[PDB]
RNA sequence: CAGUCGCGUAAGCGGGGCAUAGGAUCACAAGAUACAAAAAGGAAAGAUCUUGGAUUUUUGGAAAAGCUACGCUAGGGAUAA
RNA sequence: UAGAUGUGCAUAGUUAAACCGAUCAUUAAAAUAAUGAAUAGUGUCUAAAGUUAGACCCGAAGCCUGGUGA
RNA sequence: AUGUAUUAAGGAGAGUAUAACUUAAUUUAUGUUUAUGAUAGAGGUUAUCAACAUAUGAACUCUUAGAGAAAUUACUUAAUAAACGAAGUGAAUUGAAAUAUCUUAUUAACUUCAGGAAAAGAAAUCAAACGAGAUUCUAUGAUUAGUGUGAACGAAAAUAGAGCAGCCUAUUAAAAUAAGUAAAAUGGCUUUAAAGCUGUUUGAAUAUUGUGGG
């Protein structure tokens, strides 16, 4: 078919409350592994600084006056002492400040973050879920916090160990791979609490996502609506001329 | 404007280049009715075209 | 196992690296592929070299020059204007201007000095349409006529081109009219628009002038002529007879 | 092939010589061409075609004398003591 | 919300060049008389390359400028 | 190495609690918070078992008064490096497979002058019949136009980004609108023949009611 559903659930309990239909060239698009590679491969060269410096023997300090005669001493004739063959010499082919980056094409790098959001949906490891994609806290620990009875010591200590077991009930922590959490804004339960239990997950925003980050984890765990700008933001080779782009079938049950 | 006293002819204030900015300045409020006669203006820039042309 | 772990380019994709003076083995390995002690070897020969004997442009010359002046044409043809009605990118029921003709694609992203309509696959051209363009090939006139057709051949530049892509120059298929019988009426129009826009210029050589004062081309300044006059602004038409 | 001339009854022959021994470009100069003409009308200087002046004779085309036993450097040792 | 903006290459060939144009150029007027030229591009990566930069590496005698020393 | 921010004179000699710095070489006071901080004790040499913020005493000699063999003399509340900037003068190695024009190169270097920056700057500018609207910095435009026998050299318009600011009543005190000037001949520079710089000899005009430059 040419459009595929999309369950919607609540984040806490992963109820089903919603169904959205996406088209087959968002989310059911063939695995090319040639086509991720240069994705990612393309993300890593902008990363990096490329700042790596040496000095040749145009650069390196001291007088260019020559070293021994031409002929008479006996030994090999030198010229300045900045050659190579010396021991405080430049090296020639050393490495420069330079840029790393190349260039893929907007529409093969939208094909590719496509692929890596289709490759999870076949899967099952692409759970989208509600807004307000927040962990869900005990409001007394809130209530402390907030307050500042407790310790930062205590406040810290008691995040980790909540997210611990309540990422290892949902099967969602370190014993099963990892997830990744993104939301369209910085939330601070979510955000704060992946900061100190970091082998349960990560949370990340919409803007801080590449194609690599979709493929680093077990399980993806996206907002509906950060998903419905993560398709609309990469479908321009679809966008040309439209395909269904978070057409509802189940409406939630108020 | 010819001096009376030392008969020279003082540069206009605003030079050509400054009149154009005050016009295009004037223009974008509807403020273009206010200012002096000037070459610069858009109508008087078309009114010399029409009435007398290339 | 892992996804990133698993990720590849094409085999036909990678090739060879050659890293010369690095082993007998290699293949490239003392000399490098350089020969032995030459100037090729030790040194860079010239590219413009050929040993001494002079190349066949000093012995023959640059022929001709290189014209500086000449337009730029956007070459558009009829067996692709057609094409564009038929898929619905080009409304014929409107004049097709040159902003209708840049920003719907048929000749290109590339605005140069101007458009001229060719005749290629003017059999097949049966669309009534009204089309402006800076100039039309002989072929090209009569076969959009011959369908119930109107075409007019503009003065354009590569900066008026652009403004009316831009929207800052409203497009006109009429020149600026001479004299002191038409400024209350043209004075009125830039008014009422409550905008700055630009007008569009009208030719000033000699040979610019000529090209949209004849009919053969449907200039829009043929109108200033009469039917016995010329469109050429020195000769005439002699006079036949025995006198 | 087109153009238009000569000779010949005609067929036809004629794009120099029975054959084999006379160098370009650039610059410069004389004709034609009507291509472009730096705001525009002209022009200048350019472009195409034809042609001219060359021990351009180191004739694929530098305006050009020697000495060093005080010699220098990079090389080869085409044998040079 | 709506509209505009930001190099480039290709889409048409032809000639010295324009006019011209699926036709164009020489034919001093033109004309299938002759001869030539016509149809998928563009971006990216991997690799090998031409050009300009020290340019695969090491090595002269010398030349110029500013200083030093009786 | 790059980026951001801040700042806009540098060195040496000798002495001294050898983490502590100037013959006072470990000065003297304030305010706040102090484990819920900040990022109910012992301890003044068995020391500085307190951080932040704001004040504060002292700080020698030379460079650096004059002289001289700098750190001395003799006097006295004597005192300012380099790089960067503008102008002047101005090469050679190198390339052209030699070499004179050319290139190297409005370069290196030197000389003077000036500031925290300097220089430049609100069109006698560019454009082309439409219009743009000071200067500076970056890229594209551009192995382009063009120049040159060649080798090579090489713009501008425009576009994008960084900044944005206009004025003469200049926010620091200036014009009664500019004459040996514009320009011409000639010798050079720059350069495409224009514009621009210049020694010598000469030498104009007075505003769109069309005077003057391009
Ligand atoms: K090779
Ligand atoms: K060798
Ligand atoms: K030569
Ligand atoms: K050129
Ligand atoms: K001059
Ligand atoms: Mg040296
Ligand atoms: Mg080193
Ligand atoms: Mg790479
Ligand atoms: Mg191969
Ligand atoms: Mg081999
Ligand atoms: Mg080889
Ligand atoms: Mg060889
Ligand atoms: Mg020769
Ligand atoms: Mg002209
Ligand atoms: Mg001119
Ligand atoms: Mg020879
Ligand atoms: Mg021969
Ligand atoms: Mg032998
Ligand atoms: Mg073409
Ligand atoms: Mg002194
Ligand atoms: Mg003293
Ligand atoms: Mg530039
Ligand atoms: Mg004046
Ligand atoms: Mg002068
Ligand atoms: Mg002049
Ligand atoms: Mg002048």
């Amino acid at each position: 078919i040419t459009n595929v559903p999309v369950t919607v659930y609540s984040f806490p309990e992963l109820e089903p409350r919603s169904l959205e239909s996406y088209s087959a060239r968002h989310l059911h698009l063939p695995l090319r592994r040639d086509i991720l590679h240069l994705a990612v491969i393309y993300e890593g060269d902008s990363t990096r600084r490329g700042m790596a410096s040496t000095k040749t023997r145009y650069e390196v300090h001291g007088s260019h006056k020559k070293m021994s005669p031409q002929k008479g001493t006996g030994n090999a004739r030198r010229g300045t002492r900045q050659s190579p063959l010396m021991k405080g010499g430049g090296k020639t082919f050393g490495p420069k400040p330079r840029d790393f980056s190349t260039k893929l094409n907007k529409k093969v790098y939208d094909l590719a973050w496509r692929t890596a959001l289709s490759y999870r949906y076949k899967r099952g490891e692409l759970i989208v879920t509600e807004d307000g994609l927040d962990l869900p806290l005990p409001n007394d620990f809130l209530w402390l916090a907030g307050g500042g009875k407790l310790s930062r010591e205590l406040e810290d200590g008691y995040v980790r160990k909540w997210v611990h077991e309540f990422m290892t009930s949902l099967n969602w922590g370190k014993e099963a791979g990892r997830t990744t959490f993104i939301t369209g804004d910085k939330r601070p339960n979510l955000f704060t609490g992946f900061e100190l239990a970091g082998a349960e997950g990560r949370a990340l925003e919409l803007w801080d996502v590449d194609v690599k980050d979709l493929l680093e984890t077990g399980r993806i765990v996206i907002e509906r609506s950060a998903l419905k700008e993560m398709i609309e933001d990469h479908q321009s080779d679809l966008v040309t001329r439209g395909p269904n782009l978070g057409e509802v079938l189940v409406r939630a049950p108020r | 404007t010819k001096h009376p006293i030392t008969g020279k002819w003082h540069n206009p204030k605003y030079s050509l280049r400054r009149q154009a900015e005050l016009v295009k300045l004037a223009q974008e409020h509807g403020v273009e009715e206010l200012l002096p006669f000037t070459r610069k203006l858009n109508e008087e820039k078309l009114r010399k075209r029409v009435e007398l042309g290339l | 196992a892992s996804i990133l772990a698993s990720l590849s380019d094409n085999r036909g994709a990678y090739h060879k690296r050659i890293r010369k003076g690095r082993g007998p083995s290699s293949g490239y390995g003392k000399t490098a592929g350089r020969g032995t002690k030459g100037q090729k070897a030790h040194g860079h020969v010239k590219p413009w070299f050929q040993g001494g004997q002079t190349p066949l442009i000093v012995s023959h010359g640059r022929k001709g020059f290189v014209n500086q002046f000449a337009a730029d044409m956007s070459e558009l043809n009829l067996e692709k204007l057609q094409e564009w009605i038929e898929a619905g990118r080009i409304d014929p029921t409107k004049p097709i201007t040159p902003k209708e003709i840049i920003k719907s694609g048929i000749i290109g992203s590339s605005i140069k000095d101007g458009i001229k309509l060719l005749g290629r696959g003017k059999e097949s051209f049966k669309i009534p349409v009204t089309i402006t363009v800076s100039r039309a090939s002989a072929s090209a006139i009569e076969a959009i006529e011959a369908a119930g057709g109107k075409i007019v051949t503009r003065f354009y530049t590569k900066e008026s081109l652009k403004r009316l892509v831009e929207g800052k120059s409203l497009h006109t298929d009429k020149p600026l009219p001479v004299g002191k019988e038409h400024v209350e009426e043209i004075l009125a129009q830039a008014r009422s628009l409550k905008k700055k826009y630009y007008r569009l210029p009208d030719p000033t050589s000699r040979w610019d002038i000529e090209y949209y004062r004849d009919p053969a081309h449907r200039g829009y300044l043929s109108h200033q002529l009469a039917p016995g006059e010329s469109p050429s602004l020195y000769f005439k038409v002699p006079t036949g007879g025995e006198k």
